[PDB]
């Protein structure tokens, strides 16, 4: 807080940072361009609304506003942390404490003010030539704004689709290499190169439509596959190939649609790709997957709203995720209920204590 | 590891007044003069005795830089940080002492000399000592003697000499009527490091002994001599300009002059 | 980099009495009669063929090496290679104020690559907009006579080619014009980025 | 110590050492270039801030300051240390015990001073040309300096992104080989040559006309796929392969995808590389990370917490990880719950003892 | 030398990313001359068909029309993977085989040596770890010993040091089966205080 | 990018009068001028021939060339190699209106790539509808003495020979036609998109 | 500097919305082919 | 009747690297504009 104001005056206080400026493009050209990307969000955004929540506060995130239900809403909220590093949530206050509504405003349209002390002061809501200039000198702070972590700029977050927009474009590109070659490809089954006496010589048009009737109805097709096919002198049939058949970019494509899946942190399993058995047998790769990057993606916006939330309020609340009743985990809660449950020396109530039950 | 001539090290640095400045220069204030109060009279006037005239001397705070292109043995950054610092330490030194006024700190023998015994404020004091070539041929280290004993005896409190190799050369090649070296006696004592009482330094950028060259001085340069700096080191480990030579920028700003004309003697070696 | 000469030969310089000597001295039909400025036409168009192949200068002239951004960092081999003595490596600005330099260089000679190499690692930067120019004298000799002579027989071997037979006319020698220029050619496996 | 005032005046006391000179364009480069650098950072980083911790002073470590939770303040702190071998926390007091302000300041825009008796005096926070000077003479000392291990630097970590960079840029470099190789290349699927009566002759823009139409509606695409293709004399067409199809710098980009997961020290198994199978079934691949760059790169900074800021306070704190309730580790606690359990020998009140638990 | 092959073996497939200009083909045009250049016309021409029509992922098998004189030789690019991949990791695993560190441990591909890492882990603080801290631990005991005045021994605990604990479950259940000798004499066996 | 010349050759300053000398026409007689009318109609269809293999100029003529989109964001390389002092760059409008820009323009000479780079990192917009031609003059020198020479006989041995033969007529020298003019072709490698 | 800069940036740019010419610089509106209304056409802006 | 096309950050950049005795800033920004819809604007001459 002694060093914000040094960083402030360098970017301008009073003036919106804008950050990136292709995050738009990153989002018509890689989640809404290929479906291991579009996957990739889908499969998060709608896992870490499935969670429920441990706090009165979750009456307001039940039911947030009108037509975007609770599991609704994060997925809009993590779908922009995901998309472009940055999550943001309006409160609209008519009532003084506990803001009956709330929008995820996206993150294309949003900008920062860095304010006199480096942290931010406006928030800015750009649609068209239009601005609206949220403010941030007040005690309630109408935004919450989570940051996925950036370690050079000051400002926003990092967006995984950005550590990945060199494999998203290769592997859009290859899918639509093989879509262009089906398209853009002139294969024959052959050539009847016709010379004649001279080193070139051209076909009368009697000759031309003797030619393609005896090719329409006596060889072209499946039922006349293998006619043994008379040439006489001067004509002669050189079949043509497709030398590179199957596989145009196959591995390469098999090999940045896993690097995709990697930098969003979805186990190959899950969403689907081909690849070698890296886990077992799902009991695993979903364990793995609310472990790595929901779960712990979860307890860092729900902090953020455990403290956003808290303002409007007068006692500060926490929320957290579960981390029981979610089905993903329940090979770590057999694991710990058998643990304890065959540990036989210890009382009944002594148990009952460690596996989170209330004694009797 | 790469090995480097070794030049001196003493800088008349650690025996001037080392004052951390920030802004552009550094100003003195000394006044010129005294009070002038009289024995009043008991049926008189009384009024308006005197007073010090002040006077600012501004300490520039000068730049110096320098330069070098780069163009696995050894290590370029640490080696050449080593000599670069080696650099700056002794070619202030030079300044210290001879600089002029031009773009650098202007040393104290380039500050109008006068003879001791006409001295005002504007100037340092010398004492002469005979022949133009060296020491007088009659009684040798009378100069040096006497040079002490003209200073002041609240700066002598703190005072040391000032020379380079081969003029305590010719200082311990002194010696009496029967050449027993006046200072240190045997050859087997080496540098006593006490003359007359007081430390010596051997700065190697003062004068050696000539017709007229001031190759002795003496003094309390810590309220004599003010050095003003700036304590770091830029390091502009530049990866432009030149991919071939790296040509790494180092600049460290210092300034100085004389804060008290009346601590530093000089040995003039003329009549 | 555009390199055009300073000056041309001067003619008087070139061996014309000695290449009618080449022609027909010895054997022949008499001294017999050859257009004298012909003959000077065809030995200027048999070293600019063997200047252009060797890359070498033949007769010193002046040259003035013009180019906007140095390659290296510190280099910039020459490319027209026997050299002598940097005339001046004055510098002009984008505006024309040519300000020249003094030192910061010291031209390495050398039949095969010569260079400018810098001292240390900084050559004189450029102006932007305003391109470097470097003045050189590059060649053998003054005379014809300080010439390597079978570079010099290559000129009569191909200048006495030129004279005759005048079209592009059909007609294998062990040292020939080609086997004479090869050890002058600039050897070069270089086609990457440095 | 003593060795330390010598090397002071080598390098130069009062002026600031920077160190290393690209560690800038490494973050850039290697953590928002490719998904493997990426993923690698973020799967530790969100693992230490998951880890609880054993101590007050944590009510600090909870709620830090505005906008920056717990597990926000470690993903910045270790998220610092794994891109630049250097964490730092500035420490606001207002009070002088406890102080209620944690900042990680980045380690781009930091550089220390030596001082006099080698150990640091100063630390420059440098952002544009603008600075601070932190001071270190004193006792409370504002920044603890969290170093990685470094053998040759006596001031700065070795940031394991250093010992990748050459892996980095095999990875960014052959993952933009095939995104370029499928942006510049002209692959023909064919090419109708015509060479004319002479060796060489162009074909009139009539006969070409007719020759695209005839190419464009009977040859190309995928319902033409095979057309019998007369070829009259002069016209003849050679067909071009593609041959290297697949698989351009496919297992070199995948062996550098794993010397960046290696250096990091995350397992391939866990951050979702192919690779062969070395560990089995991700009961120990999770448990080799919590314990080979998790757990003692954890147990290291919460070190160096519990010495700085106990400096705030009189008496010393110990603050280590809590090794217990942390889901990795659960097969190393199965393996000794049921070792002691079986245990029938010993009494009931002689293994509770053992396994950590308050005595009855 | 292991070091330095695979230093070098990583930074030969970096400089070869870098330094590599492979084509997709090559237009040749020879003219009715063995040698002939096309003019500045034609070459604008050639590369706004080219640029448009041919190259990119999008025009990926265009038909491609020569006339005379012109060509196309498709260029490939013969050793496309795997430069040094086989040395580069046989080194490797040398540089891994001289600190001591198992394959396993570190994250190196070969050849299953050990098997589920209660062995590779085990094998890692019993053969460079534990040999390696009770010298240095050795060293401490006597050098600062000699600050003090009695004489301190100072060893790593080989206990609660969670690696260790496939040698621990061996060691429990063996003499935790031997029913035979009684409760006290196997908490002397064990390390426990008697009771 | 039409590339049209303002003004053509004089024809005076072609060398007609060495031309015959290289010919053997014949020295004394009183005619000596009944082929001036044809000797340099086959000196403009020999240097128009090296004109279009070498991509050069050799009479330093004025040209304009009109263009409509820039080649590249910047650099706009001029197909007429040997340049000095392009005289205008008029930007003309959709319709009419022609307004010469200083524009902040530089010129990059060199035989090889004789750019037109621009300074302020972009070159003057062109009106969408509207070209842009450029009045540059490009060549070698003025007049015939200050060619490079060997370019100069590839013009004599090749206009010989239409002198010498009409009709596409068949009829292996060491440094022929050919060998003289591929030292001033243009050597490109790219087919791609930049 | 930077306040100077950024003063000077929406002015310079705010006289080049209004009297710059195509080239080099942005357009403004006062500098195009304008005819008198009632004579409106497209390619021009009207007056009275 | 008029549309801006900007790039919208003012980036600023210290180079001493060019001129070595100075710092040297640099700051630039790029905008764009012309009239999108030419019935939209409509100006008073004062001449008749």
């Amino acid at each position: 807080s002694v060093t914000g104001r040094i960083v402030a005056m360098a970017s301008g206080a009073g003036r919106p940072v804008w950050g990136p400026r292709d995050t738009v493009s990153l989002m018509r050209t890689g989640f809404a361009g290929n479906p291991v990307g579009f996957r990739s969000v889908k499969l998060i955004a709608e896992a870490t609304a499935a969670v429920p929540l441990i706090c009165p506060v979750l009456d307001l995130l039940r039911r947030p506003n009108a037509g975007q239900g609770r599991a609704e809403l994060f997925e809009a909220l993590i779908g922009q942390i995901l998309l472009s590093g940055n999550g943001y949530l309006e409160a609209v206050c008519p009532e003084p404490g506990v803001p009956r509504e709330l929008h995820v405003l996206r993150s294309d349209r949003m900008a920062v003010v860095p304010g006199a002390d480096g942290w931010p002061v406006g928030y800015d809501y750009t649609v068209g030539g239009r601005k609206h200039r949220f403010d941030m000198t007040g005690h309630p702070d109408p935004i919450c704004h989570i940051k996925s972590f950036h370690p050079t700029d000051d400002h926003y977050g990092l967006s995984p689709m950005q550590a990945a927009a060199v494999a998203l474009d290769v592997h859009n590109a290859a899918s639509a290499w093989s879509k262009a070659l089906l398209d853009n490809a002139a294969r024959p089954s052959g050539a009847i190169i016709y010379k004649g006496a001279d080193g070139q010589g051209v076909l009368a048009p009697e000759q031309y439509e003797r030619l393609i009737f005896e090719m329409e109805t006596h060889h072209q097709g499946a039922r006349n596959a293998g006619r043994p096919m008379l040439l006489e002198g001067g004509l002669d049939w050189k079949p043509m190939g497709f030398s590179p058949s199957d596989m145009e970019f196959h591995e390469t494509k098999a090999a940045a649609a896993r690097e995709i899946a990697l930098a969003f942190g979805v186990p190959p399993m899950l969403i689907g790709i081909p690849g070698d058995a890296t886990y077992a047998n799902y009991a695993e790769a979903n364990r793995a997957f609310y472990r790595l990057t929901v779960l712990p993606l979860l307890t860092r916006v729900s902090a953020a709203l455990a403290w956003w939330l808290s303002g409007y309020l007068g006692a500060q609340i926490e929320l957290k995720p579960d981390l029981d009743q979610v089905p993903a985990l329940a090979v770590e809660r057999d694991q710990l209920w058998a643990r304890i449950g065959a540990a036989g020396f210890l009382s009944n109530s002594e148990k009952r204590v460690l596996l989170g039950l209330p004694p009797t | 590891t790469i090995r480097g001539v070794l030049r001196s090290t003493a800088s008349l640095r650690q025996i001037a007044s080392v004052v951390n400045v920030e802004a552009t220069s550094f100003d003195v204030l000394v006044d010129k003069t005294d009070m002038g109060s009289g024995w009043a009279s008991e049926t008189a006037a009384l009024s308006e005795t005197a007073t010090p005239q002040i006077d600012r001397i501004t300490i520039p705070l000068h730049e110096l830089a320098a330069m070098p292109k780069a163009s696995s043995a050894f290590d370029i950054e640490t080696w050449l940080a080593n000599r670069i610092a080696d650099k700056f330490a002794r070619a202030e030194a030079a300044a210290f002492i001879s600089g002029d006024g031009v773009d650098k700190p202007t040393g104290f023998l380039t500050k109008t000399k006068v003879a001791n015994g006409a001295w005002a404020w504007g100037s340092l004091g010398y004492v002469a000592t005979g022949a133009a070539g060296d020491f007088a041929a009659v009684n040798a280290s009378d100069a040096v003697v006497d040079l002490v004993y003209a200073l002041g005896a609240e700066y002598r409190a703190n005072a040391s000499f000032v020379m380079n190799s081969k003029t305590a050369g010719a200082v311990r090649k002194m010696k009496d009527a029967d050449g027993r070296f006046l200072w240190a006696d045997s050859l087997a004592a080496g540098e006593p490091a006490r003359l007359m009482g007081y430390p010596v330094l051997i700065a190697e950028d003062m004068p050696d002994i000539a017709a007229n060259a001031y190759a002795i001085a003496f003094g309390d340069f810590g309220n004599g001599y003010t050095i003003a700096e700036r304590p770091d080191l830029r390091v502009l480990r530049d990866p432009f300009s030149a991919k071939p030579h790296v040509l790494f920028y180092a600049s460290k700003r210092v300034g100085g002059d004389v804060s008290d004309f009346a601590a530093i003697k000089l040995l003039k070696f003329a009549a | 980099m555009m390199l055009n000469e300073v000056t041309a030969v001067p003619g008087t310089a070139l061996p014309v009495a000695e290449f009618r000597d080449h022609l027909r001295l010895g054997t022949g039909f008499a001294d017999l009669g050859a257009e004298d400025a012909a003959l000077l036409s065809y030995l200027r168009a048999a070293i600019a063929a063997i200047e252009g192949r060797t890359a070498k200068a033949l007769i010193s002239r002046g040259f003035r090496l013009a180019l906007t951004a140095w390659r290296w960092g510190d280099m910039q081999t020459l490319p027209i290679a026997p050299v002598a003595t940097v005339t001046a490596l004055r510098l002009v600005d984008a505006a024309g104020v040519e300000t020249p330099v003094a030192a910061g260089w010291r031209l390495v000679p050398d039949m095969a690559r010569p260079r400018i190499e810098a001292l240390g690692a900084m050559l004189p930067m450029i102006p932007t907009g305003g391109r470097v120019e470097i003045d050189f004298t590059a060649g053998f000799g003054a005379s014809w006579s300080a010439l390597p002579v079978d570079l010099a027989q290559a000129v009569f071997l191909l200048a006495a080619q030129y004279y005759e037979l005048r079209h592009d006319g059909a007609a294998a020698m062990p040292f020939g014009v080609m086997a004479l220029i090869e050890r002058w050619r600039t050897v070069r496996v270089l086609g990457g980025r440095p």
